[PDB]
């Protein structure tokens, strides 16, 4: 199983929903896990199978999709959520991740 | 729940070493536990451990990684040897339940792999 | 009338809750919502509060009314089991497979919603 | 009459508790009041105590008193079993949640008061 | 009519399936699939659904319907009763021997596809 | 006569006892004194061997005698589970609070002296 | 006839089974042969299969055959019931002492031999 | 005739000691002698095996020896479980103190020696 | 049960000191632990409820700091700035549910001066 | 909360019954300790929740009061239990403990 | 299971060591424990009940002494004394309520002598 | 409790049956443990309580008696199988072991 990565890099303002996708390879069902990693620390597991938060999770997020193709998406984005996610699918070992992509931001030139 | 690990730094390549990791605050005996890598941003996964006591290795390293539970003393070490130029990355210790999705990592752990000084 | 069976019931599915909750392994580790445990409290004591009540109206015999509040307490009771068993999945599976707990939830939920639809009928038509 | 039912039932709610009793397990670092303790063993005694004597009473059988006796040892057989299964979800739920606990005091308490009301009722007419 | 007794006997037999899966203990690295666990809640909760159901239709008491609705919950009620039955067993046993719960499996095999038949049959006779 | 509803009660006692005693958990660092752990065996042992010889004596059926010592053997029975009651809460709580048990013992007195009399009364007039 | 009594005797031997199985300490250490976990499954999962089975059977109701196979689904109930209690003590205590296990065993088979001529007799006279 | 009441019985007690037979918990580091354990394991399955025996008399209904027959099973099956409870109690407390389960076993003894009499009297007179 | 201590014996002002006390013959893990001083007139020191909570004397709330390990089944307590006041046994106890201690240990004298 | 010593000196002959007593300040009901240091060891628990004796404790020491006063009396005092009591609130923290008095003798002068 | 245990070898006469064992696979809290040594027959030297009571063997009950680290899951033996007859191997055992071995350690060669 | 052993060298040939006897001193029951020492290593257990296999023991091995006289015998015994064989009695502290027998071998000569 391996994990794709549309954008990199999702140019995204302060408010405003952003979607970030993860087109897995096989047919891999509901077992798949998103995980934050803000710059330098060990990154912390946001869903679990895909479609359940975790317990101290904020709830502007929102993952979905199933068997081939997943996408988490962020209502009323934060600006203190600059950092990077990674997908994971979790059906059979080898555990891959994602090549991840970061939450970037526009504004002034 | 806290994970603490500590290795080494810099080795030299075909070295070897071996990383431990501390956990306090669940039941260990009760908890399959991973080595999970990220080289200098891919998180790529490294190993596990049932903690009857099965391991699994990733798709590359099942010759020069080994791991090892030690439920009494609480701690998940992995021994790593041979290692080459590409194997210097940050190492964090995770726990998994019952879906093979982490949900405590450590702290990491660097461990570069080159030969200079 | 029927009181005497709706009250041998509601008595047995309130002992059949309360030696569930009485047995039930907690840890402090648990990642329910402590509202999950709030309304299995409430849950099981409303239960066990009403089965007596209806017990003590029934066998310490306007008064049609005091006899449909004894069908009410009764339909209350079977409704209140059904919820307990939902929490009671619940607070069991969450630690565990939350997609259990949510799928137990999502497949009670139509026959909840006949149950309440026959309550709000007799609640509309209450004298 | 009506007394081998009441002497059924108040044995068997007695011996419920008192299993109920028999499977709480507690530790020398809880957070519960030791008289919240106290409060359970003095409960969970009187209910076993007042079912036993309910049924000696109906063994038994100025017979106006025997049985105005007899049914008020039923009543508060009732009263000391509701109280005990309030002070039974509190010492089970009191380590993790007090507002669990909490919540549920104030859900037994109307129902305590209605019965309370009845029985001293009973009690000012029982000669 | 006979709805008493079936009432009787499937709030029983509901509430014995409750108290099992109140007591099974499982652990984070079971081996058992998510899909068997989720199977687990959808079974007990519909089980349980299913016999209130009945017991609440039972308290209701053209007629010919209901009567046959009666039945056939009951009917139900057992399907689902031997289902979780077998779920039960396969959870309990899955983490020794694989062999036993497939053994389980498919000597429930027969009696399932026999009441299968049987409620086909009513179910094609039923309007 | 009464003696099928006494023998049902001594019997219904006697199990709740027996179920009680299984599920005790001990230790080897419990404080009870020995005598406490050998009046909880005799008090269990006792019990159920007479709610046991009263079933036999009543159904394998002076004789006046015989039927005053089945009344002596429900009321034995009532006593024997009281004083039951009084050594299972003791030996439960006796590492955690000393005082709850010493409190449940002291309010568990005058219902004993009372049960204890009439006892007495019926044996100054046993034949 | 006599299918009601033998469906409750059966149905209660099931439970019994049941609630015997599922509070049932294993271990990954345990030296049972793994026939004897299969044998313990297929014998209590025969067990409440054939009790649900006589109990569907006789509610549901060449016709005296069928009578012949309810009295042969009892005494089959009754025969996996006491099989099923020697797999129990066997997988109770062999880890402990194998030869109260085998002592077990051989002093169940002589009563299991008349049982068995029993069923045989009835089987070589089976229509 | 009284058949049926002595099949319920029997059925009861026999597996009211299997599983208390199922929940009880030794340890490789026993004090207990082994024969201790074998006798445990012979009379939980002789009682067992003498209940079934019984129950299947009592299915089965020169017509005086099978009256006799079932009597002296019930008798038996009473023996049995008296015995039974005695080395139940004796396992359980042997661990902790050897005075409280001698005590059992002396609390035991007379009522022991009363249905051993008994049963050598009706044995006597059995053909 | 028994429990046994040993911290060290005489150290300097403003100094610091870690003293611990095994613990053999019991579940350590459901059991609140204490330390008590004594100079005649004993007098408590601090109480760790092994969630793992503290709660430190009406003086030291400062200068001293209670650690539980369970699993190696000790009770530590590092004192640091320590003064020509201190200078007491230390005796660490268990309680039991009525904030009364049973098992006391054996002592641990902490002289703090400036001789030698 | 602070507990009093009214003598420190009980000076007391054998085989006669002291009195030795413990004004506690606040309204402590009966959660009072009563603890014994023989001189030069760990003191040992004498009486919990200030009635109920412990478990290897000869019965000659009779604790009573309640709320802010109690007393531990000793009737048939020994000569070997010349040593020093000391009692403790166990109510709220901080657990505070008496002044403490010995166990004196009267004798030959 | 696996019980592996590791003394020393040669000493000298009136000597002492501790032996020791690990013991790893089981529930150490739960079983009694042995010392067996081993003219090429075997012959028992001590045993441990994991209350804490002790056995000894017919011959040295004055010079050997087990203990046992339930929390370490350690088994330790010290002799004291040795003599030149007490050159053997000692295997460390468990026992399971028949006083019969199942589960037997590796081995530890253990030379009494005054020679080199 | 004393074991003796008749013969130390049970001189057999290959897949013939073997009897190795152990003549206990006392009554000891049926408390007997046979062990079986291949040259150099930790035996191993292979009969328990004098009738009872072991878990991993192929069934060649057959052991009873009871009382004072117990009695190892092997059909089709094997060549691999040549070992040492100790009787040991469970009965009474201290537990002692036979003098042990070997499992010899005859052949050519
Ligand atoms: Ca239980």
């Amino acid at each position: 199983v391996v994990m794709t990565q549309s954008q990199k890099f999702m140019s995204t303002s302060v408010g405003d929903r952003v979607s970030v996708t993860c087109k897995a390879s096989q047919n891999v069902g509901i077992n798949v896990a998103w995980y934050q990693q803000k710059p330098g620390q060990s990154p912390k597991a946001l869903i679990n199978s895909a479609s359940y938060r975790n317990s101290g999770v904020p709830d502007r997020f929102t993952g979905g999709g199933s068997g081939t193709d997943f996408t988490l998406t962020i209502n009323n984005v934060q600006s203190e959520d600059l950092a990077e996610y990674f997908c994971q699918q979790c059906n059979s070992y080898p555990l891959t991740f994602g090549a991840g992509t970061k939450l970037e931001l526009r504004r002034a030139d | 729940v806290q994970l603490v690990e500590s290795g080494g730094g810099l080795v030299q390549p075909k070295g070897s070493l071996k990383l431990s990791c501390a956990a306090s605050g669940f039941t260990f005996n009760t908890y399959a536990m991973h080595w999970v890598r990220q080289a200098p941003k891919g998180l790529e996964w490294v190993a596990r451990i049932r903690t009857n006591y099965a391991t699994y290795y990733a798709d590359s390293v099942k010759d020069r990684f080994t791991i090892s539970r030690d439920d009494s003393q609480s701690m998940l070490y992995l021994q790593m040897n041979n290692l080459k130029t590409e194997d210097t990355a940050m190492y964090y210790c995770v726990r998994q339940k019952y879906g093979n999705y982490f949900d405590y990592w450590g702290q990491g752990t660097t461990l570069t792999v080159s030969s200079a000084k | 009338a029927k009181l005497k069976a709706s009250s041998k019931t509601s008595a047995l599915l309130s002992g059949f809750a309360m030696v569930a909750m009485v047995e039930v392994q907690l840890d402090h580790d648990t990642n329910v919502p402590p509202g999950m445990l709030i309304a299995f409290a409430i849950c099981t004591t409303l239960l066990v509060a009403v089965a007596m009540l209806a017990l003590m109206i029934s066998t310490c015999i306007l008064h049609w009314y005091i006899e449909t509040a004894w069908a009410f307490s009764t339909l209350l009771g079977l409704i209140l089991f059904l919820l307990e068993i939902a929490i009671l999945c619940w607070v069991k599976f969450y630690d565990l497979s939350p997609p259990a707990a949510w799928s137990a939830t999502v497949v009670l939920i139509p026959v909840m919603i006949i149950f309440m639809a026959f309550a709000i009928h007799f609640y509309r038509s209450l004298v």
